This record gives structure tokens, sequence and C-alpha cells, in this order.
């Protein structure tokens, strides 16, 4: 089957950086853009960016371009979010999901992954 | 474009023995699991009738003399018993590529 | 109309040595130049296409590098096969414009 | 004024197959691509380097549009930086992309009960290929067994194998007719308009 | 393999007109852009030029736009240049170059006309 | 069982349309295609094109994309082919074919009578 | 940034009947939305890719419908395991917007 995993739920005070690993397994990871995505609680979810795995190249939000930043592991299979500076505002359910494997549009989300509840 | 020439053009037989009329491709019209040439009979008078689908398989309905075989480029046509009924013209064809062209055909007289 | 300005129209040396040839363009041509190769005959074939190292079917010693407006292509280890005039070119607006060249001859 | 043709890469009734695709350079248009857009049909539509909705205020100096007809599973092949039979025997596409790979599908069209061994791809080649190109030798090739005289036997294949079209393959072994359209955005008169 | 062979040396007499030659087999001439190039001795290439045969279309830039004029011939696979108004200028060497990406370079490269002008 | 039955002979003043009919009878109409196909007087036999009665195109030889056009009916199962801008030479006797399902065709199976073209004053 | 809205955050029918949930648009977007359905505790799941297109492995309840700047779904007959939100979105342009999102509780 096609399984993305996450690492568990994280617990860091105001003003401090973490990152949570995303291991892909059970496709070709070189072959698709793996997006990120922020829900809080109760509430819609919000865009942070995608990172194409092959190459490197990110591309992110606009209210988001300063506190996250994304890596890829083309080795490992994993995809890693660092982010930096938080509050207690940035305190939601993060998940990492890629597209669907015969449609093929550029911003559909078929298949998603667990999330870390990140404090 | 792919172009084909049959030799010999002139082919005269006795009633007992086998011909071979020939069909040389231009290209390799061939892969692992097909080959991609077919072969027509014209009476003259009467539209033209298949024999051959895909270079070896037999089109039903056939007197079960006309069977033919070739790999790559050379493709041969054999005929062991000859009656009056063939007297005609034989085309060959290619399907490769989008232009479908069939070849010259030769006269297969009797003696 | 960019227009590139090669340094050196003559560069010697000896077998063994490592030599490095320059090439200097007049604007931003934003990493679109190539390398081009010409033994005294009169056949020209390319050494690598990209700036950034991507050489197509020659041996490993040829690797140019540089980025913004100066390029630099160099040799590893030349040898009596290492002999010719070695152009550069840009390829972002018309037309191609070609360098100068810098004429190998071994010392 | 003169609308330039998508009625005839687009909705052809033939489209070639891989190891010959066509390529057709459009040239002086007025390019309507709002009929591209609206349209569930085209399943993948993915634009690299252009974001799709700036295809309407947007000049070019050249378009390509590239089209063959490949599995379900290869349209993840045209893309940069994608290895696997269909992007380095057959097609490959650049690492600075600035194009648009479309593909929908079409079983209803390339599909016969029996089979359809009308579109072919390749298998092997002594070196993988350089962007955007084309080799159609049909050779008997010389994969080993050093003395080679045609005939196919050990050691020696064809280089094309079919592909097999029936409807009932699920999706991973359906045709989807890919179009690649290809902007060259060179510093130049600009061609191609909105 | 593919290779593009050229013409032989040429003589022309200042107020006639050469049509150069360079027969591209070895590739799908009429998909990829033909262009030509001129070499005066001792000075760096100058592109005259380029032309896509399969519409019939060129590219002349502004020094060489009414003296030199391209056309290319689909079914024999080759492409001609046509020097029009000699004068003691054009003495040079003219190639033949093409490629299949032109943001890569021109791979493919011709050998070269030795034009020779005087009486 | 399947047959396709076509007009009848003509002659053509040159600078003429002529529409050439086939009418088909035995089978369903839209899992076939119907090629046509040239030939003149003893020469070799040549492929014009057929049409996609499911797709509703047609896929012309690049000789013929000038004077060739062809146009089906699908109520009455019938297909046309019209002939334009014909010099003296396209004079011919032109066959009906029948091929595979759409974009599948390698063989002709079943054939028409043929009408007789000829070009005269 | 296009903004996208719902009707109403909450919208309660009973068990069995029909269920229409509106999602209006800021900008122009010509049929490219999708849907989805995030059972509380879990990661939301692709419905309706297109405005109509169903995906493979959904009830045939669902009906994606609408054009131009306004797109309703519709339920044909409720289960009690279709009581979750339903997150109406564009893929249109970078900001690939989420609508607002409406819980459903049994009447
Ligand atoms: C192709 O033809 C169909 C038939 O009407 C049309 O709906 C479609 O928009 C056409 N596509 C293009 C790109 O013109």
């Amino acid at each position: 089957e096609i399984q993305l995993q996450q690492s568990g739920p994280e617990l860091v005070a105001p003003g401090a950086s973490v990152k949570v690993s995303c291991k892909a397994s059970g496709y070709a990871f070189t072959s698709y853009n793996m997006y990120w995505v922020r829900q809080s609680h109760g509430k819609s979810l919000e865009w942070i960016g995608y990172i194409v795995p092959y190459n490197g190249g990110t591309t992110y939000n606009q209210e988001f371009k300063g506190k996250a930043t994304l890596t890829v592991d083309k080795s490992s299979n994993t995809a890693y979010i660092h982010l930096n500076s938080l509050t207690s505002e940035d305190s939601a359910v993060y998940y990492c999901a890629k597209e669907g494997t015969y449609y093929g549009y550029d911003g559909v989300l078929a298949d998603w992954g667990q999330g870390t509840l990140v404090t | 474009d792919i172009v084909l020439t049959q030799s010999p053009a002139s082919l005269a037989v006795s009633l007992g023995q086998r011909a071979a009329i020939s069909c040389r491709a231009s290209q390799s019209v061939s892969t692992s699991s097909h080959n991609y040439v077919h072969w027509y009979q014209q009476r003259p008078g009467q539209p033209p009738k298949l024999l051959i689908k895909y270079a070896s398989n037999l089109e039903c309905g056939v007197p079960a003399r006309f069977s033919g075989s070739g790999s790559g480029t050379d493709f041969t046509l054999n005929i062991h018993p000859v009656e009056e009924e063939d007297s005609a013209a034989y085309y060959c064809q290619h399907s490769w590529e989008i232009p479908y062209t069939f070849g010259g055909g030769t006269k297969l007289e009797i003696k | 109309d960019i227009q590139m300005t090669q340094t050196t129209s003559s560069l010697s040396a000896s077998l063994g040595d490592r030599v490095t040839i320059s090439c200097r363009a007049s604007q931003d041509i934003s990493n679109y130049l190539n390398w081009y190769q010409q033994k005294p005959d009169g056949t020209v074939k390319l050494l690598i296409y990209y700036t950034s190292r991507l050489h197509s079917g020659v041996p490993s010693r040829f690797s140019g590098s540089g980025s913004g407006t100066d390029y630099s292509l160099t040799i590893s280890n030349l040898e009596q096969e290492d002999i010719a005039t070695y152009f550069c070119q840009q390829g972002t607006t018309l037309p191609y414009t070609f360098g100068g060249g810098t004429k190998l001859e071994i010392k | 004024t003169n609308l330039c043709p998508f009625g005839e890469v687009f909705n052809a009734t033939r489209f070639a197959s891989v190891y010959a695709w066509n390529r057709k350079r459009i040239s002086n248009c007025v390019a309507d691509y709002s009929v591209l857009y609206n349209s569930a049909s085209f399943s993948t539509f993915k634009c690299y380097g252009v974001s799709p909705t700036k295809l309407n205020d947007l000049c070019f100096t050249n378009v390509y549009a590239d089209s063959f007809v490949i599995r379900g599973d290869e349209v993840r092949q045209i893309a940069p930086g994608q290895t696997g039979k269909i992007a380095d025997y057959n097609y490959k596409l650049p690492d600075d992309f600035t194009g648009c790979v479309i593909a929908w599908n079409s079983n209803n069209l390339d599909s016969k009960v029996g089979g359809n061994y009308n579109y072919r791809y390749r298998l092997f080649r002594k070196s993988n290929l350089k962007p955007f190109e084309r080799d159609i030798s049909t050779e008997i090739y010389q994969a080993g067994s050093k003395p080679c005289n045609g005939v196919e036997g050990f050691n020696c294949y064809f280089p094309l194998q079919s592909y097999g079209f029936q409807p009932t393959n699920g999706v991973g072994y359906q045709p989807y007719r890919v179009v690649v359209l290809s902007f060259e955005l060179l510093h130049a008169p600009a061609t191609v308009c909105g | 393999q593919v290779q593009l062979q050229q013409s032989g040396a040429e003589l022309a007499r200042p107020g006639a007109s050469v049509k150069l030659s360079c027969k591209a087999s070895g590739y799908t001439f009429t998909f990829y852009w033909m262009q030509w190039l001129k070499q005066r001795p001792g000075q760096g290439l100058e592109w005259i030029g380029a032309i896509y045969p399969g519409d019939g279309d060129t590219r002349y830039t502004q020094r060489f736009k009414d003296k030199a004029t391209l056309t290319a011939d689909k079914s024999s696979s080759t492409a001609y240049i046509q020097l029009s108004s000699l004068a003691s200028e054009d003495s040079a060497v003219y190639y033949c170059a093409g490629g299949e990406y032109d943001n890569y370079g021109f791979d493919y490269w011709g050998q070269g006309t030795t034009l020779t002008v005087s009486s | 069982e399947v047959q396709l039955q076509q007009s009848g002979p003509e002659l053509v003043k040159p600078g003429a349309s002529v529409k050439i009919s086939c009418k088909t009878s035995g089978y369903t109409f839209t899992e076939y295609t119907l090629h046509w196909v040239k030939q003149s007087h003893g020469k070799s036999l040549e492929w014009i094109g057929g049409f996609d009665p499911n797709f509703g195109g047609a896929t012309y030889n690049l000789k013929f994309e000038d004077k060739a056009t062809l146009t089906v009916d699908k109520s009455s199962n019938t297909a046309y082919m019209e002939l334009r801008s014909l010099t003296s030479e396209d004079s011919a006797v032109f066959y009906c074919a029948r091929g595979d399902y759409g974009t599948s065709y390698a063989y002709f199976d079943f054939w028409g009578q043929g009408t007789t073209l000829t070009v005269s004053s | 940034d296009i903004q996208m809205t719902q009707s109403s955050s909450y919208l309660s029918v009973s068990l069995g009947g029909r269920v229409t949930i509106t999602c209006k648009a800021s900008d122009h977007i010509n049929n490219w939305l999708a849907w989805y359905q995030q059972k509380p505790g879990n990661a939301p799941r692709l419905l309706i890719s297109g405005v109509t297109n169903l995906e493979t492995g959904v009830p045939s309840r669902f009906s994606g419908s609408g054009s131009g700047k306004n797109f309703t779904l519709s339920i044909a007959s409720l289960q009690t395991e279709d009581v979750a939100t339903y997150y109406c979105q564009q893929y249109w342009s970078f900001p690939w917007t989420f609508g607002g999102g409406t819980k459903l509780e049994i009447r």
C-alpha cells in the first residue's frame, strides 16, 4: 500500500524550534510532490508549501515563509519540515500528503499522513 | 515512408510445384511478438481478399495452402498446390506507421 | 546584444599542468553558457553545455564553473589531445554571440 | 486574429507512438488557452515553471506540442528528473523545463477486445536519452552474442515491444494520450500571444 | 550514429552567388533547428541565422539579413544558405550546427566549407 | 453476411466534386472503421484514409489531405467520400474497405464492388 | 490568496434525508474544485475530485454539481457514517485555499 508515517506529538516552550519527519515507503519516492498542510483545532486547514523531492526546490505560502523551511533526503525517503520561532498561536496538527497516483492535478491530496500534534 | 517491392514480379509456375513470392521491406517491420506485414489476393475484375493476417496467422475461409513466414525485413509466401483458382495478383502490405502502403504485386500465371 | 569578453588570445603550458581558461559575460546571462573545442583541422565538438559541470560524452577532466556573469573552464591534466581554441557561448538572447578563443600550444 | 490550432494536435484522431512522437511547432497565434481548462476530461495538467492561471497573459517565442500514448502508470515519468523506461529510452524532458504536461484518459478510443498492437515503446538502449532526442532505429539489437547475423537468436532482441491495450486492464494498463506543450521562453521577438 | 556532412571548398567572383549545403542525416531533420555559423580566420564564430525546416521559418540576424537567405529541403534532408551580392567581406569558413535542445548548447557540428572570393 | 455496396460507375469533368457512397449492412456500425483504397488501372493499391465512427474523425494519407474528405451518416449506416480539386490522373477505381475497432486497424477484411472513375471532357 | 466561503458552519439534518452543502468562491474558477470529509481525530480523504467526478471507493450517494462560482454537494440518503465535516477546496491558483467546513449532527 501507500503508507505515510510521521513522528509523534511534540512539546516545546514558546520561542523554540522543532522538526518532524515524514518517511514515505511503498512507491517511487522521487516522483511525487510531497506537500504540507497545517490544521488548527476546530478550524479549517491552512497551507505551508511543497517540496519537489528529486531537486529540493521549495515553494512556500505567504504567511508561512519565515517559520517553516522544508528539506528532503532521497536516500532515507524522509521529508523534513523545520519550524522556527513558534508561539502559542502556532499549535496545530501537521500533515504530509501526496497527490493521487492517477489524477495528477497540482493541488489535490488523496492520501494523508497521521499528524503530529505540535504544542 | 516505408516502401515495399516484390520480386519476382513475373512468376510462372507449373501445376505441381510450389510458388514463392517475396516482400522486402525498408525498415525492420517486426517486433518480438508480431510481424506487421499482411498478404492479399486480387483477381481481375474482382475486389481484393485477405490471405494472411500478421504474416503467419491464417485467415478463416482459405484453402489452407497459402501460408508464408518471415523474420525482420524479408518476408515470403508459399503456395504448395497451385490450381486454376490461383491465377491472380498477390499484393503485400504493412501496418507499421500511419501511411499503410500496399506493394506492387506479382502475377501468378499457371503453366 | 550580449557580447562575451574572452580575456586571452593565447595560453601555453606543458603536459601535466592544470590550466584554466576564463570568459566574462556582458550582462547577467544566468547560467546558460557553453564551452566548445576546435582542433586545428576544423572539427568542432561541444565539451560542457550547461555551466554547472554537465558535460556531453567527453573525458572527465573538463569541468567548468562560475555563476552570475563570470565563468571559467579548466582542465585537470592535459595531454597532446588537448590542443584547441576554446570558445564560450551565451544562450538566453538572440543573437548567439561567441567568445574570442584562447589558442593552446605546448610550451 | 488567427487562432492557432489546438484542434489539430489535441482532439486528433490517432496519436503517434512513444518511440516516434510527433511535434507541431505552433507559431503566429492568438492562443486561446481557455479550451484546455474547461474540461474535466484532462486528467493530469501539470505546468512546470509557469503558473496555469497566467497562461493567457504571457507571450513566448515558440510552442512545441509533442504527442504520444503511454500507459497510465507512466504518466508520471514525463517530468524533469524521473527515470524508468519511458523517460530514459523514449522521451526525456530536460531539467529546466518550462512547459505543461497534459494527459487525458482514452480507453474508448485506443483499445480492442483482443488487443491493440499499434502503439509501441522501447526496451533497451546503450545510452539513456538526451533531452528531446528521438530515435526510430528498429534494428535487431546488439545485446551481446557479438557475431550478430539478424536471425534473432539467443542474446539478441527486438528493441520494441508493443502495448497490450484491452478495456479490461484496470487503470495501470490503459492508454493515456499525453500532450507535452513546451514553451520556449527566449529573449526574442514575441511570437505567440494571448 | 549521427553526422552532418558539408560541401567542399568553393571559388566565387565578386558579384556572383554561392549556395552552400549541409546534408543532415542521422536524426530527425524536420524537428529541430539548423543554425549556420561564420568564422573569419583568426576570429571567433558569428551566428548567421537559423532555420526550422518543419514549417520553413527563419531567424536572421541584423547584419546578415539581406545578403544571406536560408532555405531548407525536407525530402532531401539538407539545408541551404544562399549568399548573394558577394564581396571581399565573405572570405570565411562557413559551418553548420544544430541540436535538439537549444538551451543545452549545440550538439552536432558540421565540417565547414572554406569560401574564397577573388579573380 | 457482412457485405458492403457502393454506387455506380461515373465519368468526371475536370474540376468537379463527386460523392462516392458506401452503404454497409450486416454489423454494428460504430465498432468498425471504413477505410478507402484507390487503385489506378493495374497499378499498386494506395490507402486514402479511414473514418472512426465512434470518435467522429478521419485519418487521411498526407498525399490526400488536399483532395479527399470523409463524411458518414450514423443514422442510415452510409459512409461517403467527396473528391475535390481533381486532376485527370486521379481517375481510378475506388474501394471501400472495412478495418477494425478505432485506432487498432491493421488488415482490411471485407471490401465493396468499387466505382470506376474516369476523367475526360 | 483566493477566499472561499460556505453557507453555514453547522447544518443539521435528520437520518436518511437530504443535505445540500453550498460553497461559493471569490474569484473565477472553471471546474477545479475538490471536497473532503474529516471524521474527527483522523486525516481527511478526497471525495469528489473535479466538480462532478467521484473518486474510486466512495458510495454513489455523493454527487457534486454546480458551476461558475457556487458549487453544491448533495447526499442521496444519509447514513451514520457521513456525520463529519466537508471542506470545499479549489486548486486553481497557488494558495490552494480550503473552505470553511460544516460539521453535521442528526436532529
Ligand atoms: C476538441 O473537439 C471537441 C469536440 O467538440 C471540443 O469539445 C474540444 O474543446 C476540442 N479541443 C480543443 C483543444 O480544441
